[PDB]
């Protein structure tokens, strides 16, 4: 993969 | 067609590499490469796909494990098999072939071609699969059609599109969220995609991709980009906010759709290391000022908390710690320059950098910084030298930064005076105000 994130 | 049962029997159309559809755009890998879907499920067992006529065409069938779950006792962000979209791709040739299918799947061609419109359709007939069917708003489909195939869906997934968007979601949370509304809920997620579509300058430059953008369920993480598109977490949880197609458009939900969006659409020349979450959200702040959503700027106060951080800081761009304040200038220079006559500002200036910016990697995408001040003043004939200067764009010093990769920059005194000479070469006149002081 290549995640790109946000962490809420 | 006619060739038989509905979805079973098929002609596919060539697509544009969505890899080359990414690389013209400057925004790399994110476009569906499952586009191309069957409506067809094939259960555990030998199978049996027939292919028309090829003309020697490079076709392909994808079987994804979109239900793939971590292991029993497996936390799902410390799963081994990872958060990627694990798929068999089996090459097909023209006339009979014999499919061995461990994992029950739900099936999608894979037909790309660098001569998009000179392509043969290839029929593909599924003699041993069951028809899901999926959801299609372009061929005309209704809310009735979306009930029919959630009440007659034979796998646990349902495959819909709109003009841009491309869904792979369960079955049980669609019914549960969802419910009737399939319409309004492919219609709220092209509206989302051509917000970010708009704001690229896609439109007006003739540049609106043929490529979905694929939303899929995951069972590893709540929301994240990668280079098959957006993934989802499929709880209650997640899925209430995304699959919910009032929810979808509103508040933290509707930034995080666009915000994972952004990522797909986010340009190398505006993503230099330090900016992988920062670029993405002027499609946020864009999404909510469209669906009538409040500015997450103004919300947090973000502009004071930016103009002390590096302005009155007097530290550099590079130095600053918050993703929110390094997105405060991007988002300013939209607010003053749409408000005083140049309404197609970000359509423009990401024209001007897909046309103008260099080709960099790792530590040379520092020079991104620079082209992208150069592509602001161009496109709107203003020298925003004082601008860019009050928010740190040209100190001069060696910057590390951790995003995803390390990043050593070395800005040099002679890079930041080759810019600012460049800009003042132009004569373009100053703004009247500071644009530094534009609050929400
Ligand atoms: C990524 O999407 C998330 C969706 O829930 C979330 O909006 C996140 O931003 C976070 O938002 C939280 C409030 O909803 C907190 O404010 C948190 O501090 C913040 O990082 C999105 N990330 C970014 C960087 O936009
Ligand atoms: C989402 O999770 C990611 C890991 O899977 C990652 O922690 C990401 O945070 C980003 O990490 C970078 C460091 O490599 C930068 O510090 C970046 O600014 C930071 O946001 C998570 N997203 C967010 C928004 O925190
Ligand atoms: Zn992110």
């Amino acid at each position: 993969t290549e995640a790109q994130t946000t962490p809420p | 067609g006619g060739g038989g049962p509905d979805y079973l029997y098929a002609e596919y159309r060539a697509l544009p590499s969505p890899r080359q559809t990414g690389k013209n755009l400057r925004i790399g890998d994110g476009f569906s490469k499952y586009d191309n879907m069957t409506g067809v499920y094939l259960e555990k067992g030998r199978h049996v796909v027939l292919v028309g006529k090829t003309e020697g065409q490079e076709i392909s069938l994808l079987l994804p494990n979109l239900m793939r779950k971590p292991a029993e006792g497996v936390q799902p962000t410390k799963d081994p098999n990872g958060w990627g979209l694990h798929k068999k791709q089996i090459p097909l040739k023209e006339g009979i072939n014999i499919i061995d299918v461990e994992t029950p799947a739900n099936a999608y061609i894979s037909y790309f071609t660098e001569d998009a419109g000179k392509a043969p359709k290839i029929p593909v007939h599924f003699v041993t699969g069951k028809a899901n069917g999926y959801f299609d708003t372009t061929r005309g489909d209704t809310n009735k059609d979306w009930v029919r195939l959630l009440d007659q869906a034979v796998s646990p997934i349902m495959d819909a599109r709109g003009k841009y968007i491309q869904v792979a979601y369960p079955v049980e949370f669609l019914k549960k969220f969802t419910k009737d509304r399939g319409t309004e809920l492919i219609n709220a997620y092209d509206k989302l995609i051509g917000i970010q579509y708009q704001l690229m300058g896609l439109d007006k430059y003739g540049k609106i991709p043929e490529n979905r953008v694929l939303a899929r369920v995951n069972f590893n993480y709540y929301m994240f980009r990668d280079g098959d598109g957006v993934a989802y977490l499929g709880n209650d949880g997640t899925m209430r906010m995304v699959t919910d197609p009032e929810n979808v458009l509103k508040g933290d939900a509707c930034w995080g759709f666009s915000h994972a969006v952004g990522h797909v659409m986010q340009m190398r020349p505006m993503t230099w290391g330090g900016m992988t979450e920062v670029s993405n959200n002027i499609f946020s702040l864009q999404a909510a000022a469209k669906t009538g959503n409040e500015s997450r700027l103004k919300r947090q106060g973000s502009y004071d908390k930016a103009r002390k951080e590096i302005i009155e800081g007097e530290i550099a761009y590079l130095q600053s710690k918050d993703v929110f304040n390094k997105l405060v200038p991007l988002w300013q220079l939209h607010l003053y320059f749409t408000k005083n006559g140049h309404p197609d500002f970000y359509p423009d200036v990401m024209e001007y950098l897909r046309n103008n910016a260099g080709n960099y990697g790792g530590n040379d995408t520092v020079k991104y910084q620079f082209e992208f001040v150069k592509a602001c003043c161009d496109v709107t004939k203003t020298d925003l030298t004082d601008f860019f200067e009050k928010w740190g764009f040209f100190k001069p010093g060696k910057f590390h930064i951790g995003d995803y990769a390390q990043y050593d920059f070395n800005v040099t005194p002679e890079m930041v005076e080759e810019t600012k000479k460049w800009i003042a070469g132009k004569g373009y006149p100053k703004p009247e105000t500071d644009i530094t002081e534009l609050s929400e």
